């Protein structure tokens, strides 16, 4: 259940929208 | 472990600078406790000059807090000693900060060391909160390392002790705290949340690049720190949800020390690795 990361380059962020939980309204 | 001891300008002894900061500098020294031919190896900071100035008085109250935390993962204050300036004398961490040493074993860290970390810095911040107190720069820079297998957080108080008055961690932030300076147990789960990607990413920067004047505005957007290379998808979620925009919603530490000692108990099954005893903080202290 890992990152299948293109060369392990780990990107800077990772978005969880539209999920309302992180994604504040405003 | 007991209250806050007074010092007099001659109970204690700079031997050497370790490294100044922001909040003051640090030097390695020994305790002459007036009485006893005993000394004890302590870590001396000497403050620097504050803006709004707490009177003799309120700093002498803060500093009995700090004095009356009694706990195995939280650096608690042994003594301080008011001067022109003032001074905490604290016990000394042998192999300095979480943060230096991760980076400086990247590939002798095993998947057991790092969950015990979590589980022991949650033990923390979960006592800080069971007597109403929160920490607001929870960080893998402010957990030191007495052993390998024995951290602790420290710095509890020293912020507050002169930045609530009226440099910001913005990356270590909850969104509340960044928007309106709010701080809370939940708030303080936020980066507790930050402190355990560090960790994973064996001391990698968070949201590297991002000038933190941008950040609010991503987090908003839905923006989180990525999945670290070596975690499976149970232990990210799990920082994941330490960063949701309602404070309420966030794992309490109760509840992360019950996850993270469970999966303490089957390491290789959370975290892939591919697979110590030293620090060049520990060659300046020798």
């Amino acid at each position: 259940s890992l990152p299948s990361y293109l060369n392990g380059v780990m990107p800077p962020t990772q978005s969880f929208a539209p999920d309302p939980k992180y994604v504040s309204s405003k | 472990m007991a209250l806050l001891r007074i010092l007099k300008e001659t109970e204690f002894k700079k031997i050497k600078v370790l490294g100044s900061g922001a909040f003051g500098t640090v030097y390695k020294g020994l305790w002459i406790p007036e009485g006893e031919k005993v000394k004890i190896p302590v870590a001396i900071k000497e403050l620097r000059e504050a803006t709004s100035p707490k009177a003799n008085k309120e700093i002498l109250d803060e500093a009995y807090v700090m004095a009356s935390v009694d706990n195995p993962h939280v650096c608690r204050l042994l003594g301080i000693c008011l001067t022109s300036t003032v001074q905490l004398i604290t016990q000394l961490m042998p192999f300095g900060c979480l943060l230096d040493y991760v980076r400086e074993h990247k590939d002798n860290i095993g998947s057991q060391y790092l969950l015990n970390w979590c589980v022991q810095i949650a033990e923390g911040m979960n006592y800080l909160e069971d007597r109403r107190l929160v920490h607001r720069d929870l960080a893998a820079r402010n957990v030191l390392v007495k052993t390998p297998q024995h951290v602790k957080i420290t710095d509890f108080g020293l912020a507050k002790l002169l930045g609530a008055e009226e440099k910001v961690p913005i990356k270590w932030m909850a969104l509340e705290s960044i928007l309106h300076r709010i701080y809370t147990h939940q708030s303080d789960v936020w980066s507790y949340g930050v402190t355990v990607w560090e960790l994973m990413t064996f001391g990698s920067k968070p949201y590297d690049g991002i000038p933190a004047s941008e950040i609010s505005s991503i987090l908003e957007k839905g923006e989180r720190l990525p999945q670290p290379p070596i975690c499976t998808i149970d232990v990210y979620m799990i920082m994941v949800k330490c960063w949701m925009i309602d404070a309420d919603s966030r794992p309490k530490f109760r509840e992360l020390i019950i996850e993270f000692s469970k999966m303490a108990r089957d390491p290789q099954r959370y975290l892939v690795i591919q697979g110590p005893t030293d620090s060049n903080f520990y060659r300046a202290l020798m």
